[PDB]
């Protein structure tokens, strides 16, 4: 997953 | 950041929160009008907020300037999120000061064992969700590339490298995105992905800063 808030899995 | 301290107000003056109606990604601030950040940050309607410190409350030396452009890498892939980085102009120029200031891009890029400052707002907790008010930063080892492919087969590449600890236990993690890898007082990465948060065996995964200073000085000199 990217780090970003939400998440790209 | 999973395992990190609490920076301290201005202590980290070149890290920048995006901002819509809620924190989701960082960034650096490189010069008075321009941010880096990771493409896979881009969203439309970007408010970036500089100079702060508990992002829940303004306490002072906050500049709140609306994103003019966000230009993200032309080769951007999401899917492994080779050339995950993207610029962001800012709408009005910053004020730059103490508590507010640029980081340097890098002239080389870091070698192996190089010690880093990686800052952030993001979760606190490697199984669970628990959000800081207040900046937290990190030390972390740049790692070897063979460690690093070894950790991820098949999924790094010269765009990328790994950076923390294979014991686990310390990590950026979901909201740090976009957010800064510092060393030697030069960005050199910007906050990617990884599997979960401070796994053992698995550590973050950033962008290659150093691949990029072309591309970013003849943008900015573009736009
Ligand atoms: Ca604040």
């Amino acid at each position: 997953c990217t780090k970003s808030i939400p998440p790209e899995c | 950041i999973v395992g990190g301290y609490t920076c301290g107000a201005n202590t980290v003056p070149y890290q920048v929160s995006l901002n819509s109606g809620y924190h989701f990604c960082g960034g650096s601030l490189i010069n008075s009008q321009w941010v880096v950040s990771a493409a896979h940050c881009y969203k439309s309607g970007i408010q970036v907020r500089l100079g702060e410190d508990n992002i829940n409350v303004v306490e002072g030396n906050e500049q709140f300037i609306s994103a003019s452009k966000s230009i993200v890498h032309p080769s951007y892939n999401s899917n492994t999120l080779n050339n995950d980085i993207m610029l962001i102009k800012l709408k009005s120029a910053a004020s730059l000061n103490s508590r507010v200031a640029s980081i340097s891009l890098p002239t080389s890029c870091a070698s192996a064992g190089t010690q880093c400052l990686i800052s952030g707002w993001g979760n606190t907790k490697s199984s669970g969700t628990s959000y800081p008010d207040v900046l937290k930063c990190l030390k972390a080892p740049i790692l070897s590339d063979s460690s690093c492919k070894s950790a991820y087969p098949g999924q790094i590449t010269s765009n990328m490298f790994c950076a923390g600890y294979l014991e686990g236990g310390k990590d950026s993690c979901q909201g740090d995105s976009g957010g800064p890898v510092v060393c030697s007082g030069k960005l050199q990465g910007i906050v990617s992905w990884g599997s979960g948060c401070a796994q053992k065996n698995k550590p973050g995964v950033y962008t290659k800063v150093c691949n990029y200073v072309s591309w970013i000085k003849q943008t900015i000199a573009s736009n």
